[PDB]
């Protein structure tokens, strides 16, 4: 089996563990612990030290969305993640990019600040998630006629939904019920209803993360 | 920004690129369609370099009731998107049924741009034809005041409340129309009979600046002038004093109104003499406005015999024919707005949606397959096929439209429609007759003080428990609530079978809820239809809500001038 | 014919420039003034108005590793630039994700900034260039036996090496030299050979815009 050495409450490892789980392969998880790195973890990747890493054939996968097409690319029988035409798959990675960079900024800092950054990323998480909106035209997923690779990307971003309904004091779905009720079409799939941790869960990390760095 | 030239120049460029932009409504709507779960079914995954031959040869036509079930999904609580994509801000219903069920089709944002460009370019080659003043108003019958929530907490919507309603509806009109005659709370005031009454004394309020008078349908015009017809003795008595008739109840309308009251007896004088200079009203609309460049509204199809009325109304002032579209679409725009109502055809704006043709040409029906459209045949009737941004990818709305010519390289239609007419076996009945029974029985309660039912519907609600029936009434005046709820009682007591009995007695169907609407609801429900884009054949009213049917469910709950369980059972 | 909108110190330009030229299509590159951001420039990335911009089929292709792939994607038939595995991909990407982060930042504060920023910044490129020689190990290039993927991410900082080497008041070949020798081994390929322009403008530019902000 390929071992998943992952954090509970990492979006991107849930990539990689709602890649995995939406394919129906049968993986081991590992859970992390960031103070005492493993030793399977630090010599798959001592350098950034980071998660997801899949070990796969005796060889490590790392960074969740390089995981998640690696999860495509090693086994592309079924349910595809890219489209079959080159600027289809193109517009997947547009938006991975966009997911993993702008809109990850936004929450990161949505979750992870007091003062002045968390009301002036109130309105760049609103806008973001508004062009993710408009882009969607009205798809019921991102990436492609099924469950895809920028689906995959931000449905990890609908666990801290709620972390984002209340340190950013939103309701990002009276503004957009697009988005958040998208990943609750997306969360009747077990992919993601069976590596998206708690919700309530993922309020008390980023609550817990606050207490301890000021 | 509105500006006449640049917009319509756009336009004619627009409709020469008939091809390219249709080819490009589609192309977009599917690039950002591409998840559609409908679509894999369908074998399509976008590009390529057979899009269009791919898609006719691959996704199969489709019905109403193979479009209730998924959409149904979007609406009922698992808040997930289907057979186009996410949670649309809106949902739809449809004249006719769904084998006598209600229909539903989502609405996204872009259909809001449909229309404001629509209006924008119509109003402009209408303003080219009857040149507007820039300080003028209109006396336009137009309503929105009204918006349910589905069971599952999601907006639920209607064609014309979702423009009025929306955030970037004021802004997004402010410059293409002559500024509206209503406060903004009397046009979503949630008794819309009174706002009606008020919309009335609103319109008539700017008399001398009023531009046009202005309803979507001449029905709707002829009963807004039958209702003038109705109610202006009361008005001047209303204006009169500075204090407005004890027909007029709900608190923020009655505070709005309050805003603008002060007693003015010289114009009673004024007002008794003018009137009745005509004999009966003819050219009333002339007479109202003196300044007023047209009658805007359709003229066509099965409001045809409504023309001749409102014509009655609006004697000689021209009458201008308006364009079609609706939720499901918009399809043909008046480019030329001179020409008279009989003759009235409208031409095809290209990237409100992707629309193909299906030919009656070989006897009733025919074995003809779909043609696109610059091919479609002058003289014949085709029938329209839609692809749209609200949910419908080559569906078959069922209705019958000839081409009359073109507008240099995009085709005229004229409807001579009326309806789609063919139905099956239903579920949200209560027989038909049964249904229209009771509004019958219950309604002579009404009749008492001389009031008849312009018209009526219902709905079933099962979020609540237990559930309960919902009916709504239009009426042709305000009264008293002991009489409606007595209504309501004896419109449970019209539904005269032993099934219904069993259920409401045993309460496992819970009492029924009668919530009395106010007028124009039905003339909403008419007006966003037969102005639906595809053609005329969009008339029968379904008549009540399986958790399928939305305009009317939009319609419901807010404008609710009462809303009462039976105290009975 | 494909249009690149490009910016002459673009290393990101240059990614679309190299990976195309290496591939094998007859191209013409635009020259753009950031001040006027282009018509078709602002209508292919309305926010943001960022480049590479490569057009084809009238489809903007923007973001440069993004660029690359859909150099990999569009012409198949030639020169991959990826190996056979899905591994070997997922390597290559994820040391195309290491070009972008640290090093891209370090350098950044290497010619960009001064002072305390300035030093951190040094020994910043100094480890990613470690880790970089590390893993170059032997390999003629790095994303497979031959020219590959990330050789195009990498390669365009080279030219840059010069400004890095005089601001910095370094030599970063004495602490790790089988890079730019790696570098000016790549700079063979007419991809590369015909794609960058002049270091000593470069450095130029690099002065001008430390002038500028002192
Ligand atoms: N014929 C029409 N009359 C009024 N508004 C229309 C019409 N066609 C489209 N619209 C527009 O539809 C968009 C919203 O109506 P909407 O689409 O919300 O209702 P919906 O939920 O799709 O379904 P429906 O209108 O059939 O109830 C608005 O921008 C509205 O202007
Ligand atoms: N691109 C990488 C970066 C991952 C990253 O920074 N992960 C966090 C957990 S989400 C981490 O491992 N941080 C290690 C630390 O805090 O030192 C990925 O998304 O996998
Ligand atoms: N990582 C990105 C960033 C590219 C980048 O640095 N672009 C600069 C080149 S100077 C740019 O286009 N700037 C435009 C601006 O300053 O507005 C990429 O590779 O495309
Ligand atoms: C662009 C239309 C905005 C609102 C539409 C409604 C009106 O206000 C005029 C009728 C029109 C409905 C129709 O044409 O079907």
């Amino acid at each position: 089996l390929p071992i998943l050495l992952d954090y509970w409450p990492s979006m991107f490892g849930m990539r990689a563990r709602v890649a995995l789980r939406e394919k129906g392969v049968e993986f081991e998880y590992r859970e992390e612990d960031f103070s005492n790195k493993s030793p399977l973890l630090l010599q798959s990747n001592p350098i950034h030290k980071k998660i997801p890493v899949l070990v796969h054939n005796g060889k490590p996968v790392c960074e969740s969305l390089n995981v998640v097409q690696y999860v495509d690319e090693a086994w592309p029988e079924k349910n595809p993640f890219f489209p079959s035409d080159p600027y289809g798959r193109a517009q997947a990675r547009f938006w991975a990019d966009f997911v993993d960079k702008k809109f990850t900024d936004a929450q990161f800092k949505v979750w992870g600040k007091k003062g002045e950054e968390q009301e002036a990323g109130k309105k760049e998480f609103i806008e973001a998630v508004k062009i993710l909106e408009s882009e969607l035209g009205d798809k019921p997923y991102f990436g492609g006629d099924s469950f895809g690779y920028v689906d995959i990307s931000l449905i990890t971003f609908s666990s801290w939904f709620q972390a984002y309904e209340k340190f950013g004091n939103f309701s990002i779905e009276s503004e957009s019920p697009k988005l958040i009720a998208w990943a609750k079409r997306c969360m009747e799939k077990e992919s993601v209803s069976k590596s998206l941790p708690d919700s309530e869960k993922i309020v008390a990390y980023a609550a817990e993360y606050r207490k301890n760095n000021l | 920004t509105f500006d006449m030239n640049r917009v319509i120049d756009e336009f004619d460029e627009m409709t020469r690129n008939a091809h390219q932009v249709q080819k490009q409504t589609l192309k977009e709507i599917l690039l950002k369609n591409q998840s559609a779960i409908y679509l894999q079914n369908c074998g399509l995954n976008g590009n390529a370099t057979d899009p269009e031959e791919a898609f006719k040869s691959m996704v199969p036509l489709v019905t109403d009731v193979e479009l209730e079930p998924y959409i149904k999904r979007m609406v009922d609580g698992d808040t997930s998107p289907i057979l186009t994509g996410h949670p649309v801000p809106a949902i739809s219903l449809s004249s006719g049924t769904s084998q006598g069920r209600p229909k539903f089709i989502p609405f996204t944002d872009e259909l809001m741009e449909n229309t404001l460009q629509l209006f924008r370019t119509a109003f402009a080659f209408r303003n080219r034809d009857f040149p507007i003043d820039d300080n003028g108003k209109a006396l336009q019958f137009i309503f929105s005041s009204k918006q349910y929530i589905s069971t599952g907490g999601v907006p639920v919507g209607t064609a014309t409340t979702n423009v009025y309603r929306n955030p970037n509806f004021k802004a997004g009109m402010k410059s293409i129309t002559s500024p509206s005659c209503s406060p903004d709370e009397v046009i979503f005031s949630p008794d819309v009979h009174q706002a009606l009454y008020c919309h009335l004394l609103s319109g008539i309020l700017f008399r001398d600046q009023v531009q046009y008078v202005f309803a979507v349908f001449a029905h709707g015009l002829v009963h807004a002038f039958r209702t003038f017809e109705q109610v202006w003795e009361e008005i001047v008595t209303d204006i009169k004093d500075g204090v407005l008739s004890n027909r007029i109840t709900v608190p923020s309308v009655r505070t709005a109104m309050s805003k603008l009251l002060t007693p003015n007896p010289e114009l009673a004088e004024t007002i008794r003499t003018k009137c009745m200079s005509l004999s009966n009203w003819y050219g009333l609309i002339p007479a109202l406005f003196p300044n007023a460049k047209y009658v805007y509204g359709i003229m066509t199809g099965s409001m045809e015999p409504y023309v001749p009325k409102l014509r009655h109304y609006a004697g000689d002032l021209p009458l201008v024919s308006h364009d079609y579209g609706s939720s499901e679409g918009w399809i043909a725009a008046n480019v030329t707005p001179r020409l008279s109502p009989e003759e009235a055809t409208f031409a095809v704006i290209p990237n409100l949606g992707y629309f193909e043709f299906l030919p009656v040409s070989e006897t009733g029906e025919g074995e003809e397959k779909p043609v696109g459209l610059t091919q479609v045949k002058i003289g014949e009737e085709y029938e329209v096929v839609i692809t749209n941004y609200a949910g419908l990818y080559r569906y078959r709305l069922g209705d019958v439209v000839k081409v009359i010519g073109f507008y240099n390289n995009t085709p005229q239609l004229k409807f001579i429609c009326r309806r789609n007419l063919i139905l099956s076996i239903n579920i949200d009945k209560n027989t038909e007759r049964d249904l229209q029974l009771s509004v019958e029985s219950a309604a002579k309660r009404l009749s008492e003080e001389k009031i008849e039912v312009i018209d009526f519907s219902s709905y079933i609600d099962v979020s609540t428990d237990p559930g309960h029936y919902a009916i709504f009434w239009e009426i042709s005046g305000e009264t008293n609530e002991d009489v409606l709820q007595d209504c309501c009682n004896c419109l449970d007591r019209a539904f005269i079978d032993a099934g219904y009995v069993s259920s409401r007695k045993c309460k496992t169907i819970g009492a029924l809820e009668l919530r009395v609407v106010a007028k124009g609801t039905f003339r909403k429900i008419q007006e966003h239809f037969l102005g639906l884009g595809s053609s005329a054949g969009q008339f029968k009213m379904p008549r009540c809500v399986k958790p399928s049917n939305a305009k009317v469910l939009q319609i419901l709950c807010e404008n609710v001038v009462s809303s009462y369980f039976s105290t009975a059972f």
